[PDB]
Formats: C-alpha cells, sequence, structure tokens
C-alpha cells in the first residue's frame, strides 16, 4: 500500500476506519457524522505520513498545517487534536529525531522506570520528550537487556534478539532511518544434514516439511473445529495436539492396510469356493467320461436305450465341460484381481525413523520460534498473534542490535549497576529501593510520582521474589505473571579465522538423533561480515544446555560441522561465546509465549497499571501509581523488540495523559 | 470446514485415541495384531488354494470328446421319436438337452414333438414320471 493509506498501513491502522483508540480520544467525531470521520481520518493519514516520510526531524503542529489543504486546512482545532493524539501516542515524534522546539525548561512530574531495556528506553525518550523527569535503574552494566550484542575485534553476533521480523508496518522501520542499522535481507533458503553428516534430499525434505504443515493446519483443526481444548482438566498443548495428530494418522495407514489385505483375503476366498467347485466338476467329468467311454465300448449294432446312453452321456459331459471352461474364465479374472491388489499395497509406514527425525527438525524450529518445549504452548492461542505479522524479508542487523537500544539510550539519565530491590507505591507517591550490583549493602532511594515497571516476566516470576511490590501486587496481576509462559532459547557464536561454509547460505539446518535432542544445536547462522557461525538451541535442550560446560557445547558444535563440511575443513574456532538466558537473573529466560491454560488477554492484563488505596480512609480513589511495558506485555506483539518498543510508546503516552493531562479530548 | 486432504480427523477417533495415557499404544497394537491375523490367514488360503490347484492338473483334457457336427434335419426316423420319448423321461422340458440327445433336432422341433407325439408317446404320463424324480 501507499500514499495516505501506506503510512496507515505503515503505522499498523486501517486507512478508512477509526480504530478503538481513536473513538475513546475523538467521541464527538466517530458517534459524529461520517463526513467528518472521512476528513479526521484524511488528517490523521496525512499526518502520518509527513512523518513517515522524514522521520530524522520532529514534525510539529504548524509544519502539519502548513502541508494541509483545504477542506481540510480549514479546521485547525480538528488538525491540533489529530496532531496532539499521534505525538502523544508515539505514532509520530518517537525514536530519535532532531527537535525544533527545544526542551521545555522546567519539567513536570518524575517517573522512575525500571529497566534500560528497550520497552524502557522508549519509554524514557518519550516522557521526557514531553517534559516529564525521567530516570532509568538498570541492574546491568549497559542498556538494552535482551538485546545483547557480543563485540571483540571485528567479530559481531547478537547473543540476544537478531532479526527484524520484515518492514512493513515495523516500528523498527521507522528506528532503523533514524539509527544506523546495517540491515542486510536473510536469504530463505536452508539446506538440513541429517545426523550422518549429509543432506537431505529435495524429495524427502518437501514431503517431510509439508507433512509438518499439514500437521500444523491438523491441530488448528482439532482447535477450532473439534473444541479438543480441555483434557482431563488440563488445557490441551499444542505438542499433546501434534501427537494426537500424529496417531491418528498412524492409525489410518493401519486401517488402510487392514482393509486392503480384507479385500485380499475376501477375494482369496471367493477363490477357494470356486476350485473347490472346479475340482468336483473334474471329478464328476472324470467319472462321466468313464462311463461314456464304457457305453462307446458296446460297439454296434445296438438298440435305442444303447444309442440313447451314449447320446446322453455324450451332452451330458459336454453340458459339464461348458460349466467347467466357465469356472477356468471366473477363475482367470480372479486370479489376476489378486496379482492387482497384491501390486499396489498402501503405504508401508506412515513415517520411518528417517522421516520423524527431519519432522522433529521441524518441530525444533516452531520450539525455537516460540522458545519452549511445544507441550508447553496453548493449542488454542499459540499463535494468536499470527494476524500481525509485518509484511516483507526478514532481515539481520549486520552492525548488531546493541546500535538500538546505545542509540536510543543517548541523552537520557540512566542508573546503571542499579538493581531495584522493592517498588512501593503509596496514593501520594512512590518510592522505589534499588542497590548498587557491585557492593549490595550500598542503598538507593527514589521518589517519583509514578514507576514504570518493564521488568522481564521471568524477573515478575522469580519464586522466591527479586523484586518486592509493596503494597503486593493484586492477584489478577499475579495470576497473570503466573499463568503466562516464560520461555528460552540459546546461541552458540562461533568465530573463525576463514569461511568454510556455503557464503551464499545464511541458515543451515543439523538433524538431531532423538526427539529429545532436537532442539539441540539445530540450526546454523552465516549472517554476519566476520567468519562467524551462530548456533541454536531450542526445546527442551536449551534448558539442559545451560548446565554444560562452552567446551563440551563447542565440541558438539564442531562434531557437527566437521560431519557436514568435512573433518579437515573446520578448523578450531578462534572466539566462543554461549548465551545463558534463563540462568542470567536479569532475565530468568529469552521471552514470553502463550502457556497452555493463557490467552493474548493475559498480557493486557500485564499492561494494566495498578491504582494503590487511599492514605487517609475516606479520601478519593487516587492517581493509578504503578504501570507495566515490555514485551510480555503487548499483546499483538509480543515477544519482540518493535513489541517492546511499542509497549514502552504506549505506556508513556498513559502516563502523559495520567500526569500532564489530555488537552486533544475537548 | 474440513481437515487438510488425507489426513483423518473424525470426531470419534480423537476421543478414542486421548481416552487415556497409552490408549494411543493401545489402539496402535489392535491393528498391529489385526494385520498380522489376517496377514497369516492369507498364506494359509493361499496354501489351501496352492494344493487344490495342482489337484486340477491336466485340466479337463484328456475328458474331452470331440465335436458333433450334424445339420439339423425335419424327418423323425423311429430311431429319433425313440430318442426323444428316453430323453423326456431323462429331461422333462429342458428342450434344449433333449435337442442335444437327439443331434439333429431343432430346440424348436423338440417342442413341436411335444405337441404332435403328445397321445401316441403318453407324453403326460412320461413328464409325470420325470417329476415324480
Ligand atoms: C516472537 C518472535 C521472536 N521470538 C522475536 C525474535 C525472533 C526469534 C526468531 C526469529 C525471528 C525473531 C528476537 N530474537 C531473540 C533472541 C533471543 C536469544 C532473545 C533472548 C530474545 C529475542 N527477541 C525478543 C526481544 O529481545 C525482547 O522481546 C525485547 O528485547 C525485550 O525488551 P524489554 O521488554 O525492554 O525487556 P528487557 O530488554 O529484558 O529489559 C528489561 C531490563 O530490566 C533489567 N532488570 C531486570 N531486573 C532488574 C532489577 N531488579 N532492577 C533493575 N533492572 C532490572 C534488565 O537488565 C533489562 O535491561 C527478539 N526480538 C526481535 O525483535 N527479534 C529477534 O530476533
Amino acid at each position: 500500500p501507499s500514499g495516505v493509506e501506506g503510512a496507515a498501513f505503515q503505522s499498523r491502522l486501517p486507512h478508512d476506519r477509526m480504530t478503538s483508540q481513536e473513538a475513546a480520544c475523538f467521541p464527538d467525531i466517530i458517534s459524529g457524522p461520517q463526513q467528518t470521520q472521512k476528513v479526521f481520518l484524511f488528517i490523521r493519514n496525512r499526518t502520518l505520513q509527513l512523518w513517515l516520510d522524514n522521520p530524522k526531524i520532529q514534525l510539529t503542529f504548524e509544519a502539519t498545517l502548513q502541508q494541509l489543504e483545504a477542506p481540510y486546512n480549514s479546521d485547525t482545532v480538528l488538525v491540533h487534536r489529530v496532531h496532539s493524539y499521534l505525538e502523544r501516542h508515539g505514532l509520530i515524534n518517537f525514536g530519535i529525531y532532531k527537535r525544533i522546539k527545544p526542551l521545555p525548561t522546567k519539567k513536570t512530574g518524575k517517573v522512575i522506570i525500571i529497566g534500560s531495556g528497550v520497552s524502557g528506553l522508549a519509554a524514557a525518550r518519550q516522557l521526557q520528550s514531553f517534559g516529564m523527569d525521567v530516570t532509568l535503574l538498570e541492574a546491568r552494566d549497559r542498556v538494552g537487556g535482551r538485546v545483547a550484542t557480543f563485540r571483540k575485534g571485528n567479530y559481531v553476533a547478537d547473543l540476544g534478539a537478531m532479526v527484524v521480523t520484515g518492514l512493513g508496518g515495523n516500528p523498527m522501520a521507522v528506528v532503523s532511518k533514524q539509527v544506523n542499522m546495517e540491515l542486510a535481507k536473510i536469504k530463505q533458503k536452508c539446506p538440513l544434514y541429517e545426523a550422518n553428516g549429509q543432506a537431505v534430499p529435495k524429495e524427502k525434505d518437501e514431503m517431510v516439511e509439508q507433512e509438518f504443515n499439514r500437521l500444523l493446519e491438523a491441530t488448528s483443526y482439532l482447535s477450532h473445529q473439534l473444541d479438543f481444548n480441555v483434557l482431563n482438566n488440563k488445557p490441551v498443548s499444542l505438542g499433546q495436539a501434534l501427537e494426537v495428530v500424529i496417531q491418528l494418522q498412524e492409525k489410518h495407514v493401519k486401517d488402510e492396510q487392514i482393509e486392503h489385505w480384507k479385500k485380499i483375503v475376501k477375494t482369496q476366498e471367493e477363490l477357494k469356493e470356486l476350485l473347490n467347485k472346479m475340482v468336483n466338476l473334474k471329478e464328476k467329468i472324470k467319472e462321466l467320461h468313464q462311463q461314456y467311454k464304457e457305453a462307446s465300448e458296446v460297439k454296434p449294432p445296438r438298440d435305442i436305450t444303447a444309442e440313447f446312453l451314449v447320446k446322453s452321456k455324450h451332452r451330458d459331459l459336454t453340458a459339464l465341460c461348458k460349466e467347467y471352461d466357465e469356472l477356468a474364465e471366473t477363475q482367470g479374472k480372479l486370479e489376476e484381481k489378486l496379482q492387482e491388489l497384491e501390486a499396489n499395497p498402501p503405504s508401508d509406514v506412515y513415517l520411518s525413523s528417517r522421516d520423524r527425525q527431519i519432522l522433529d527438525w521441524h518441530f525444533a524450529n516452531l520450539e525455537f520460534a516460540n522458545a519452549t518445549p511445544l507441550s508447553t504452548l496453548s493449542l488454542k492461542h499459540w499463535d494468536q498473534d499470527d494476524d500481525f505479522e509485518f509484511t516483507g524479508s526478514h532481515l539481520t542487523v549486520r552492525n548488531g542490535y546493541s546500535c538500538v537500544p546505545v542509540a536510543l539510550a543517548e541523552g537520557l539519565d540512566i542508573k546503571l549497576n542499579t538493581a531495584v530491590r522493592q517498588v512501593r507505591y503509596t496514593a501520594s507517591g512512590c518510592e522505589v529501593i534499588a542497590v548498587n550490583t557491585r557492593s549490595t549493602s550500598q542503598t538507593f532511594i527514589y521518589k517519583c510520582d509514578a514507576v514504570l515497571c518493564t521488568l522481564p516476566l521471568g524477573v515478575l516470576k522469580q519464586q522466591p521474589p527479586a523484586v518486592q511490590f509493596v503494597p503486593p501486587l493484586p492477584e489478577w496481576k499475579t495470576s497473570a505473571v503466573q499463568r503466562m509462559g516464560f520461555g528460552n532459547l540459546n546461541k552458540v557464536v562461533l568465530c573463525f579465522d576463514r569461511v568454510f561454509w556455503d557464503p551464499s547460505v545464511n541458515l543451515f539446518g543439523h538433524v538431531g538423533s532423538t526427539t529429545a535432542s532436537r532442539g539441540e544445536l539445530f540450526l546454523f547462522w552465516n549472517l554476519y561480515k566476520a567468519p562467524i557461525l551462530l548456533a541454536l538451541v531450542a526445546g527442551e535442550a536449551a534448558g539442559i544446555m545451560e548446565n554444560i560446560s562452552d567446551d563440551v557445547i563447542v565440541g558438539r558444535c564442531l562434531a557437527i560441522l566437521k560431519g557436514i563440511f568435512g573433518s579437515s575443513a573446520v578448523p578450531q574456532p578462534k572466539e566462543t561465546v554461549v548465551s545463558r538466558w534463563r540462568a542470567d537473573p536479569w532475565a530468568r529466560g529469552s521471552y514470553s509465549y502463550v502457556a497452555a491454560g493463557s490467552s493474548g488477554n493475559d498480557y493486557d492484563l500485564m499492561a494494566q497499571p495498578i491504582t494503590p488505596g487511599p492514605s487517609i480512609p475516606g479520601a478519593p480513589q487516587p492517581i493509578p501509581r504503578l504501570f507495566f511495558a515490555g514485551e510480555h506485555t503487548i499483546r499483538n506483539y509480543p515477544a519482540t523488540v518493535h513489541g517492546a518498543l511499542l509497549s514502552g510508546l504506549r505506556e508513556a503516552g498513559r502516563i502523559a495523559d495520567q500526569f500532564l493531562g489530555a488537552m486533544y479530548t475537548l | 470446514r474440513k481437515p487438510p486432504k488425507g489426513m483423518f480427523l473424525s470426531q470419534e477417533d480423537v476421543e478414542a485415541v486421548s481416552a487415556n495415557a497409552t490408549a494411543a499404544t493401545t489402539v496402535l497394537r489392535q491393528l498391529d495384531m489385526e494385520l498380522v491375523s489376517v496377514k497369516r490367514q492369507i498364506q494359509n488360503i493361499k496354501q489351501t488354494n496352492s494344493a487344490l490347484k495342482e489337484k486340477l492338473d491336466g485340466g479337463i483334457e484328456p475328458y474331452r470328446l470331440p465335436e458333433v457336427i450334424q445339420k439339423c434335419n425335419a424327418r423323425w426316423t423311429t430311431e429319433e421319436q425313440l430318442l426323444a420319448v428316453q430323453a423326456i423321461r431323462k429331461y422333462g422340458r429342458d428342450f434344449q438337452a433333449i435337442s442335444d440327445v437327439i443331434g439333429n433336432k431343432s430346440v424348436v422341433q423338440v417342442k413341436n414333438f411335444f405337441v404332435n407325439y403328445r397321445r401316441r408317446f403318453n407324453i403326460d404320463e412320461v413328464l409325470q414320471e420325470w417329476e415324480a424324480e
């Protein structure tokens, strides 16, 4: 899409319809006449376009009105309302832009932001941009959180986020124009290599993959069409459902063999009855011919009865010979109908051990994409976010993804090495207690109007708690924290002195030996300028490999590589790095997934701010004080950088509305 | 509305494989045995039919009698009439058989005979005695 309508699309908005959010701010318009709505929609789409055409400079209300046409530029209170709305909710002027109107000299309100991850940073920038007092508290000695980038010499490899999942409607598409990211397209082609160290042929490869995709649609069919979602009170997982489907497919293959061989017996038994009748006829014929012969022995001239006997027996014999020939006829048809059915048996097996192994690689891939054993994913909802997939080729940040959080961090009050221990929120404001990660007995206290919590879900999950909430988070929030899944996936960075793999190939799989190890070093990435191969550890393997030393891991890495590329083409690696996200105390995992028994709705619960009780009893309902951003809070874009980024923009909007007032709603 | 084509997922089957933990492995074994059960039954009848096939060896070859090619006549030699009476006694209304025995009389001439020599050859009595067997 292009024009003003491309801008709406690129901003994840329907170009010809007002969103629920827009209805909330412009209820005069959306309940009003259709004419005004289209004026509104155009002004919105047009302003978005203007921002999108040039995201390196701030788009002011003046600049916007300047480039609008009659009849649209006539009503300025509308144009002003629209522009302000877009700016507030970070649809325009977000990320890193050059300001035209230098920041308000004195700030209003004070916000503490926990964590300088991307969601944290994105909010910080917005709030500071709205003229608020913002300070981020990061436990790590670096920004970006789950955007980690290994750097040494010229070796650059992301141990965290690595892929931009398409620029079509991606907020990262704007960020990429603002920040020097080197975006290289990822060539889709991925050759698999069995345990032996030799390629799967295109024959197999395609027939397994197509079976895999067939198997998924099947699970989708069990979920939505057969309502197969609860089993012994427990919510049905995807893994479960995939098994149930494979089983039913194995069952059917047998059902087919039975009914085919059952065709053989039914026919082979018709032949039996016929051969029996045939033996009994060659029996009567044998004896009847004897009698005719005995009557022909009585030499002429004979009387008429004796002549009759000869004639009679002759007729009776040719009558029985007619039948035997008609039965040798029938025998011929049935005897070939057997070589017919024995020529084409149905399928021998559903899948062989070679097949089931390649299919397991495809399962490993899904386990990687969701950073979790498929036995944990919700059947009904594991892909609830599919509709909001971006368009275009997936890309890599060739200069390392960290270039983004670092870029966003510029200009912000960030306290590194500062581990938040306790968040206290009350009717009259909040205080945050953090310590110094280095010498931990050294304590800090922060007073603020509001707290923005961007703590990873795995962190919020910690038992016993890493961060204490005073008063405790309400049960509706903590149940959402429990129900939700927070997965795990790890990366192995292999740095060499030379390329020894197909340089025109970005990714190539390794098929594991067992179901149990299907995610163990199952995939390899050739993405970077330097000679680096990156190796994924997904599924159940991810959680176990964290207990294994780097050498043992790199050993298996080299072994696999030798198997594929020849035992002497694979040298000893110059530099190696192994991630351990579940072990990492500031993550406690990689990213969230829709666990079985959760839904996309739990993500909304995560995003809902907390409003403390009143100080003095009988005093009015307070302002909300505790707010949440993060990958785990954005229903339509979970588990991603853009999603985090967007959630940060979301909360900054909401916080500003709350503490600076929304002038644009009148 | 429907599964992917060739995939089998009936409401009934789904419940059967999920009824317990190894109800999967149970049903897959019932069929594995049902197959082996039928498979040996195949070789059993294959064996039986092989023996029956060999007892039919040579066919009915040393038993066929060369073809009697004779032109259909209209007149009744006393011979032919007497052949007929006995054929009726042995075949009843099987005009085809009676025709084949007499050799040179058409299926209709046989039927004609029935009404012509009806009184003289007491064909009523002859036929009623054919039925008596
Ligand atoms: C669903 C698709 C997907 N999985 C995306 C990835 C992908 C995979 C496969 C194919 C294509 C793409 C994805 N790949 C990927 C790979 C790996 C290994 C991991 C771990 C993650 C990803 N993601 C997910 C994002 O990295 C993640 O959602 C955001 O970075 C999180 O930001 P925040 O919410 O701010 O938390 P955050 O970044 O963790 O920030 C929280 C901060 O709080 C700090 N903190 C914690 N505790 C305390 C405390 N007590 N006091 C103070 N501070 C504290 C902490 O240090 C941290 O800095 C990728 N996203 C993506 O867009 N592309 C990718 O390729």
